[PDB]
């Protein structure tokens, strides 16, 4: 599943932090009953400092 | 077993190092991502703790950061000895002082501040100063302005030696562990070598060029014609003229007839009546005595040849039946912790400088101190001010060591066991006395403003009202004035004016010193300052014991120093911090401080400063105000705060309009805390979340992304302001007062 | 050079830099050019 | 203070403090009163007289009026 | 030191300064007290004649004060000072 | 008393547990992360409301939320 | 205009030219003549004398406290006390808001971006702050190209 | 999991006395005793504030907070390889048996204990408080 591995992403998801904002697809799991399996790598941290957080399909578009 | 350890070249001296700039810290190590790296960039710049867990590479560290600080002191000591000798009147202050002001700078004529060239005297333009260097430099026996420039540019050789030292005892040669926990030859080398040998040089100066210099300057002689200072050590019959115990030569010194030597080494006591300022024979046998007293002190402690204490052998002695193992493990606190032995020198050399500032008052040791009431206030105000952050920086370093240094399997039933097990009572009783005091000085004041608002004077604490006369402290004032007669045989005169031996000192028409009294006022802002010198100590001292456990916190040894807290639990935890704790006795020392420097400024310019006119009159700057108005908050407002403030605010067109911009700048900065105080982070994150949307709007995105300043970032901007504002704002008022007036 | 200039390019040291340069040309502009409260151009 | 709104400083209230020395008795006592009031900066007095409340009995009678009124409500 | 027989010793529920004598005064000692302070036992009874007592005794010399012994009842006894503007 | 919530964002890394100074959260097993694990929290009663473990959650946005609700004496931290 | 008469011939501020060069005339009643703190207020009073001539010169404004009033409206005779120096201020400070916006755009393509700010790329920003002489033509060409403003759906927006 | 029974015979390590253990909470409300096994008679920091010599078999702490157990628990389990378990005890002689639940750790799963607490749905899926008005649910709890 997913969009792409190694693909840009666009986060609809309205509580993050990188809403709207450009990703980097790093890991998408393709095991049956994740809620968020695809993993995303953004190259501003949060005001947690980090990167790294996992989203839903329904979430991004690629862009 | 001392002897040198060191280590050749650990670090390459390289540039490579420089252009990373968090390259101590490993979290700063991987570069910025947010704009709190450049506040922990330099939060942890100096933190040299915080970077390695090797003890070595820290002890060289702060040798090297010591040496940077001499450096820097240095070069600052060269500023002031250059300012002297090239941008100052100290020739023609020294020609006659009583009548031209002190001033060392000469600001450029650039944008109408040329007005702030004023005319301090002797055909000379420039700020006027307050920091004591033409009286320093008066009592050194410094006579012209090649000297200055001599002592500022040697300043400048040693302060090049003082970098070349931090250079190389870092890239070149740097100690080891255990050179630096050679505590014992470090206090003989400090107590002999450097507060021994350093009197006794400055004793031998006192002997060669400041005593007969001084005894030139005394007799009206101009200091164009004084010899210079080699000619009393070469011609040592013009030394010889005006002391004739130089005549016999050092013989009196190796035969034991130092009483022949009563002609230069004296213990006079009290002033001097042409100057205004304590007698050199005295200072000389001061620092002569000082000198044989500290290299006997030196010779103390067991180095390596034997004889002499080892340190732990003393503490391991020192146990009680009250505290069963204590003062062990002490000596393993002082070696491996620099932050313990940071917070003992940081409260002895705060509690020293509030010393240097009361026998600086009351003892002036300088000619023409005393009546230059402007140079009074401000050593008196910044040495109180300086005494003041130390004390508190030694709790904060205290606070630390708990925090980072404590090891309780090492301590175990000593003292320091006891004081953790038992700080509920520590702090709850600090608390009662401090609650106590509270009341029975401030609730005093308070009650004195009511009766004297509800016109009831007979009410009052007043010297008219119910008195509350300092007994102690008014026979502790008769004993130190009628002491030369029984107690103090040998003396002259006694030790300061300020006792009660009469010596009504007049120079230039000024009074220098005179009894001091102390009344109903000075009891009540003595219970004052005991009262805020206590609750600072109840902050300070609270987050020392607390720093690493609560009732609250169980693990907030765990959370570190600079922690804003837990979170909103427990009630709510914020503030828990030892830092905190740092951080609200700052404002305690704001409090006592300006407090006393308060009542040292209406104190002096009520009962000490003034003039004497004919046939003995004696007319004070405020004539005898503080002993009615200084017992009310509205006289404190009213005959010190509004009324010596009409001399800051009205010198706008002056030569001291600077004072009046710096004290509304001052007020600007202290206003300018209060948002920082009161704020806090998320409502400012928040706030540049919609500056960053207009900037994303516009491309003007940093990738560096604008956050809030951390809470304990917050506060210590708030508390920098704070400080910085309010002593300004003193510093403006006290500074545009006393020159006004003086 | 590689690393000299490197700190020299740091935002403390090109600020101060700057602004010692901003500063020195506004002192020197109201050195020859003082009391300026109107542009007359 | 209708007689002279000028010179009268209009009173709002006696003043009743045990803690009253006598120059606090003999200083609060303004506007030609028997005792130590205070004076009203209320604008109470100027109000009142234009909207045509003369005597110490119409003010009276308004308050009365006032207090039937809180009553009700 | 935790027991599970004695819950109250392991607690801290200690009498640290109590005594656990009888008594030490007297029968005419004990009677006189128990006899006058036997109206002002109740809590109900006391709050209700301590209010309207103490509302009264504060207000009757609040009333029957004199010159001398309270200025508030003493009054001017000078010409009233006059503000600035005629006023 | 104070009431914390785990939402279905959470990747199981454990560390919302090891931040917690009263023992609330406990790691059950679940099927939506790579771990097969999320917090929960039985013990929400002892919970002082420190909000521990928002801080050490790496979430965007948290998985564990802890409402600051009714405060009694487990939740005021008291030992008096 | 705004009842304020014209400084040449206002009267006040006349009489303010004159107290000032009597305060300064009596702070050299006691240097000597050919002193070097003299020389300093004579400087002082002929800076003081070409401050008066130039703010008279110039048809400033100057009203009952003898003081030189700005008039801010966009009057044809003062031009140069809002309006000049104003176009003056903004082409400066534009020049400041476009390089600086400049060299984010040209630091956001780079391999670590944020490295790139706190040790600023001096032969990057020297050839563009010399690009900022030409900004207003480069602002409003980026506003008509749209490259100046950023659409919303690529724009942080925190929840509603 | 069969709880572990307070023994109420095992002695308390070597303190010197502190003004930070137990007050009347103890006495009227609940105090918390901590039961661990030691290897040898090491020096602990007291979560009271203070140091004592633990002995060298089974040591009891009586604490007046859950939160100076774990403090002190998670001191002995990184420091000292040292497991432990504490307990609730109240005034009336009922001691609850607190940490750890199943027996191992709360950081390790166990298949035992089950969800609760647990929304199946994110922060932004959560209900606005205008829709929720005048009920004893929140936007969180359904
Ligand atoms: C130019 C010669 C030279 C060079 C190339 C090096 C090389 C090195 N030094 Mg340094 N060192 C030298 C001289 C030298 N040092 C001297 C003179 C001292 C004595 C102070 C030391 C003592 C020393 C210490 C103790 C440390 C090093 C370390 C460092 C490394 C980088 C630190 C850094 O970012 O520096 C850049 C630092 C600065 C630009 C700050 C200098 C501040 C000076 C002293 C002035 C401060 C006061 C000044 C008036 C400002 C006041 C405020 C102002 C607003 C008025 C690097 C290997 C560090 C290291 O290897 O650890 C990882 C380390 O911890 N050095
Ligand atoms: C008799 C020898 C002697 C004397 C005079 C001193 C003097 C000093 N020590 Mg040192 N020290 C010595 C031996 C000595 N040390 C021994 C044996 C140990 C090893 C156990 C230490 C280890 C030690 C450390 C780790 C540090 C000092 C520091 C200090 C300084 C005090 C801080 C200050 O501002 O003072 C006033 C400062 C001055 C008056 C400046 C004087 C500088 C001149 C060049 C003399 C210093 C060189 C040398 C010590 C003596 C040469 C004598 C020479 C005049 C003929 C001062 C320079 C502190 C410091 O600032 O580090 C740099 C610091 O913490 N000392
Ligand atoms: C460290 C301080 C210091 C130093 C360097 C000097 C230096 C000097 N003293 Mg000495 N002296 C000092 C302390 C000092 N003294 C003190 C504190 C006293 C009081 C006891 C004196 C009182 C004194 C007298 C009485 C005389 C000297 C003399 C000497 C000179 C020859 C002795 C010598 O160099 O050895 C020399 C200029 C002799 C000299 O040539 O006078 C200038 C001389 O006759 N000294
Ligand atoms: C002998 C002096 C001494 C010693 C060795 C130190 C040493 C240290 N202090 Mg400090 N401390 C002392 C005394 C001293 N302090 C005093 C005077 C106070 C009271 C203010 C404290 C309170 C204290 C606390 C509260 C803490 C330390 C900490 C630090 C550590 C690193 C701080 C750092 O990186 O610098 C950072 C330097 C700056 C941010 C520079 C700012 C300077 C001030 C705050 C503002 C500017 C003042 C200036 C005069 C105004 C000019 C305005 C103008 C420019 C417009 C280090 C161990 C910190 C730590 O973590 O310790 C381990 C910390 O948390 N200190
Ligand atoms: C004028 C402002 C003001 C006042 C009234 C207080 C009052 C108090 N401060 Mg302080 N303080 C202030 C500003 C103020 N603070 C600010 C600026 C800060 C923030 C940094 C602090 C923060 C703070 C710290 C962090 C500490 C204090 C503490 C205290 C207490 C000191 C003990 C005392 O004097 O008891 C006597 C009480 C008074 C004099 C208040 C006036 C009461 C009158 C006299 C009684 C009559 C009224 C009557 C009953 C009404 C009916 C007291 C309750 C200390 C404390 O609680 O422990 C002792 C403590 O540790 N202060
Ligand atoms: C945004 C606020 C603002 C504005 C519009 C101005 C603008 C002006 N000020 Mg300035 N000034 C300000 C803030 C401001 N000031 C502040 C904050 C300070 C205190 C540091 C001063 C202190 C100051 C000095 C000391 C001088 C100026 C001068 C000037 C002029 C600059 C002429 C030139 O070429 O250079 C101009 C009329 C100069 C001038 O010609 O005065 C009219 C001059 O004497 N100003
Ligand atoms: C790189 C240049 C750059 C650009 C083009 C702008 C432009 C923008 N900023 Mg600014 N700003 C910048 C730097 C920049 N800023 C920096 C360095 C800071 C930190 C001081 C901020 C802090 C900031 C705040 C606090 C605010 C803006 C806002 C604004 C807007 C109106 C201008 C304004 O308020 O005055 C400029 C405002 C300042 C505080 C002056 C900072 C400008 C510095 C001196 C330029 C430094 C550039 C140089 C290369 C380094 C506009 C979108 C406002 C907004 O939200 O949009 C409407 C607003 O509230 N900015
Ligand atoms: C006297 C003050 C100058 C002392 C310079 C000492 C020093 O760092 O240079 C000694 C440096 C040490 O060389 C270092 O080598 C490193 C690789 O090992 C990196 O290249 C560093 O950038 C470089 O500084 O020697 C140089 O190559 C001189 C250039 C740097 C000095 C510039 C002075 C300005
Ligand atoms: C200041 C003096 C206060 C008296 C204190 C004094 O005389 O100390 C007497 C007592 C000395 O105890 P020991 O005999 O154990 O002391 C041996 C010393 O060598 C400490 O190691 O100190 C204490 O127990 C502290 C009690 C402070 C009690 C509260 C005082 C505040
Ligand atoms: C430049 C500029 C500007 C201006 C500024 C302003 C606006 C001002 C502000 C300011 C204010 C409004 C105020 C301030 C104040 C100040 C101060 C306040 C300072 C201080 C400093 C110092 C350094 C100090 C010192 C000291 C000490 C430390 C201690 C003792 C005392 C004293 C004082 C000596 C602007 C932005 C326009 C533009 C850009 C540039
Ligand atoms: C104002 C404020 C902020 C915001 C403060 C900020 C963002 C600091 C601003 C620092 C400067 C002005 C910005 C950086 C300047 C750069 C060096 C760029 C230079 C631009 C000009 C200054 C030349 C907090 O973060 C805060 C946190 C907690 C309690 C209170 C407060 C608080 O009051
Ligand atoms: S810290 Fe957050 S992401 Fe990690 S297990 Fe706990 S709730 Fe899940």
């Amino acid at each position: 599943i997913g969009p792409k591995r190694g693909s840009i992403v666009k986060v609809l998801r309205r509580e993050s932090y990188w809403f709207n904002d450009t990703g980097k697809v790093v890991a998408v799991d393709q095991a049956p009953g994740v809620r968020y399996p695809v993993v995303v790598r953004f190259d501003k941290v949060n005001y947690a400092g980090v990167s790294t957080n996992n989203y839903s399909p329904d979430e991004l578009e690629q862009s | 077993e001392v002897k040198i350890m060191v280590e050749k070249d650990p670090v390459k001296t390289s540039f490579e190092k420089w252009a990373k700039p968090g390259h101590f810290s490993r979290t700063l190590a991987k570069g910025p991502n947010t704009t709190t790296w450049i506040w922990n960039l330099h939060a942890d710049a100096h933190d040299f703790d915080s970077h390695t867990n090797d003890l070595e590479e820290i002890s060289r560290k702060v040798f090297s950061a010591h040496f940077g600080q001499l450096a820097v002191i240095f070069i600052w000591l060269s500023g002031m000895y250059f300012h002297g000798a090239r941008f100052s009147n100290y020739e023609a202050w020294l020609s006659d002082p009583t009548h031209i002001k002190p001033s060392a700078q000469v600001v450029w004529p650039i944008v109408g501040q040329k007005i702030l060239n004023g005319d301090v005297g002797g055909g000379f333009q420039g700020i006027q100063i307050t920091s004591g260097f033409f009286q320093l430099w008066r009592a050194s026996g410094i006579t012209s302005e090649l000297q200055l420039y001599t002592t500022a540019i040697g300043g400048l050789i040693f302060a090049a030696l003082m970098l070349f030292a931090g250079w190389f005892h870092y890239h070149k040669a740097a100690p080891k562990l255990a050179w630096f926990q050679n505590v014992e030859s470090m206090l003989n080398h400090h107590l002999a070598g450097l507060l021994g040998l350093g009197s006794l040089a400055w004793a031998g100066h006192q002997v060669h060029v400041s005593l007969p210099i001084n005894r030139l300057l005394d007799a009206g002689v101009d200091p164009k014609e004084i010899p210079l200072p080699h000619e009393f050590i070469l011609n040592r019959d013009l030394l010889a003229q005006l002391y004739p115990s130089f005549s016999k030569g050092l013989t009196p010194f190796f035969t034991l007839n130092w009483s022949e030597y009563s002609d230069f080494l004296t213990f006079r006591g009290g002033l001097n009546p042409v100057t205004g300022g304590l007698w050199l024979t005295d200072t000389a046998h001061h620092h002569l005595a000082i000198a044989v007293l500290f290299l006997v002190a030196g010779h103390m402690y067991r180095t390596n040849f034997g004889i002499g204490h080892s340190m732990k052998e003393i503490l391991e002695a020192h146990k009680g039946p009250f505290t069963g193992e204590g003062h062990k493990g002490l000596y393993e606190i002082l070696t491996t912790s620099w932050h313990a032995q940071l917070a003992i020198n940081l409260a002895m050399l705060g509690s020293l400088t509030i010393i240097v500032a009361h026998h600086m008052y009351a003892m002036p040791p300088y000619p023409y101190l005393a009546t230059d009431y402007a140079t009074q206030l401000s050593l008196f105000t910044h040495h109180m001010w300086i005494g003041g952050f130390l004390v508190v920086g030694a709790a904060a370093h205290a606070a630390i060591f708990m925090v980072r240094d404590y090891d309780p399997t090492t301590q175990y039933n000593n003292l320091l066991d006891r004081v953790l097990r038992h700080r509920d009572a520590i702090i709850s009783h600090l608390n009662w006395v401090c609650i106590f005091l509270g009341f029975h000085s401030f609730g005093l004041y308070i009650h004195n403003d009511t009766m004297s608002a509800l016109g009831r004077p007979q009410d009052m604490f007043s010297d008219t009202a119910i008195q509350l006369q300092p007994v102690f402290a008014q026979w502790i004032q008769n004993t130190h004035a009628l002491a030369p007669s029984l107690t103090a045989p040998n003396a002259t005169a006694s030790t300061s004016l300020t006792w009660g031996g009469g010596d009504l000192v007049a120079v230039g028409g000024k009074v220098a010193l005179l009894p001091i009294p102390l009344g109903t006022a000075d009891f009540l802002v003595h219970h004052i300052h005991a009262f805020t010198i206590h609750v600072t100590v109840l902050i300070l001292l609270k987050g020392v014991l607390f720093a690493r456990s609560s009732r609250l916190i169980p693990d907030k040894a765990n959370l570190g120093f600079r922690f804003p807290c837990d979170g909103p639990g427990r009630g709510g935890t914020c503030q828990v911090s030892a830092w905190d704790h740092v951080f609200l006795g700052l404002f305690w020392m704001y409090n006592a401080i300006s407090v006393v420097i308060f009542h040292f400024s209406w104190k002096m310019q009520s009962d000490v400063w003034g003039s004497i006119s004919d046939q003995g009159v004696v007319t004070h700057i405020t004539g005898g105000n503080f002993a009615q108005s200084s017992i009310t908050i509205n006289g404190w407002l009213r005959d010190f705060l509004w009324a010596q403030a009409s001399q800051v605010i009205q010198s706008y067109g002056s030569s001291l309009s600077a004072y009046g911009l710096l004290f509304l700048g001052a007020h600007f900065v202290w206003a300018f805390s209060l948002m920082f105080l009161f704020s806090g982070r998320g409502y400012w994150q928040e706030l540049i979340e919609s500056i960053v949307w207009a900037h994303n709007k516009l491309k003007v995105a940093p990738a560096i992304q604008p956050r809030a300043l951390s809470i304990v970032q917050g506060r210590a901007v708030g508390v920098a302001h704070y400080l910085l504002g309010g002593i300004a704002t003193t510093w403006a008022f006290f500074l545009a007062r006393i020159i006004s007036v003086g | 050079m590689q690393d000299v200039k490197t700190y020299l390019s740091t935002a403390p040291v090109l600020a101060t830099l700057w602004f010692g340069f901003l500063a020195g040309l506004l002192i020197e502009i109201n050195r020859f050019f003082p009391d300026a409260l109107v542009l007359p151009l | 203070w209708g007689q002279d709104p000028l010179h009268v400083r209009p009173i709002a209230h006696a003043i009743w403090d045990p803690h009253f020395g006598q120059p606090a008795v003999e200083a609060f006592t303004r506007g030609g009163a028997s005792g130590p009031v205070n004076i009203a900066y209320s604008g109470v007095y100027q109000w009142w007289y234009t909207i045509g409340l003369r005597t110490n009995q119409d003010l009276y009678g308004g308050s009365i009026f006032l207090l039937f009124v809180s009553a009700l409500f | 030191y935790f027991d599970l027989g004695e819950i109250d010793n392991t607690t801290g529920n200690w009498d640290l300064y109590g005594n656990d004598d009888p008594n030490r005064y007297n029968g005419f000692q004990n009677k006189f007290f128990e006899t006058f302070a036997g109206a002002f036992t109740k809590r109900g009874l006391l709050l209700k004649f301590l209010v309207l007592g103490g509302a009264t005794t504060i207000g009757y010399l609040g009333s029957t004060s004199s010159g001398d012994l309270l200025a508030i009842k003493n009054g001017p006894k000078q010409a009233p000072i006059m503000g600035p503007r005629g006023r | 008393a104070h009431s914390v919530k785990i939402y279905d964002t959470c990747i199981g890394c454990t560390q919302c547990v090891r931040a917690c100074p009263t023992d609330v959260l406990e790691m059950v097993p679940w099927d939506g992360c790579k771990a097969s694990q999320i917090a929960s929290a039985p013990r929400t009663e002892d919970c002082v409301g420190c909000k521990r473990c928002e801080s050490a959650c790496p979430t965007d946005f948290l998985s564990v939320r802890v409402y600051l609700g009714a405060e009694t004496t487990r939740s005021m931290g008291l030992a008096y | 205009v705004a009842g304020l008469t014209p400084c040449k011939e206002s009267k006040g501020f006349a009489k303010r030219q004159k107290q000032e060069i009597k305060k300064l005339e009596g702070r050299l009643k006691l240097y000597a003549p050919d002193s070097a703190p003299a020389l300093a207020i004579n400087a002082t009073i002929e800076k003081t004398k070409r401050r008066f001539e130039f703010y008279g010169n110039q048809g400033l404004l100057c009203g009952t406290d003898g003081l030189p009033h700005l008039i801010v409206d966009g009057d044809q005779a003062h031009l140069g006390e809002f309006v000049y120096p104003g176009l003056v201020f903004l082409y400066i400070a534009g020049w400041i808001g476009w390089v600086g916006r400049a060299y984010l755009i040209d630091v956001r393509t780079s391999k670590k971006p944020t490295e790139k700010e706190i040790i600023i790329d001096v032969p990057l920003a020297l050839r563009i702050m010399s690009k900022g002489l030409t900004w207003p033509v480069a602002a409003i060409g980026e506003l008509r190209s749209g490259k100046l403003v950023e659409k919303s759906s690529n724009i942080t927006v925190s929840p509603r | 999991f069969t709880p572990p029974t307070l023994n109420a015979d095992t002695p308390a390590p070597i303190f010197g006395g502190s003004t930070g253990g137990l007050l009347r909470k103890a006495q009227v409300e609940e105090f918390y005793v901590i039961t661990w096994e030691s290897p040898k008679e090491q020096i602990f920091e007291m979560p009271t504030g203070g140091a004592a010599i633990m002995r060298s078999g089974p040591n009891l702490l009586k604490l007046a907070r859950k939160e100076q157990c774990l403090a002190l628990g998670a001191r002995l389990r990184t420091k000292f390889k040292i497991q432990y378990q504490f307990y609730r005890v109240f005034p009336n002689g009922e001691v609850q048996y607190l940490h750890p639940k199943d027996g191992v750790y709360p950081e390790k799963v166990n298949a035992g204990r089950t969800a609760v607490g647990v929304n199946n749905r994110s922060i932004g899926q959560n209900a606005n408080p205008a829709e929720l008005k005048f009920a004893h649910k929140q936007a969180y709890d359904l």
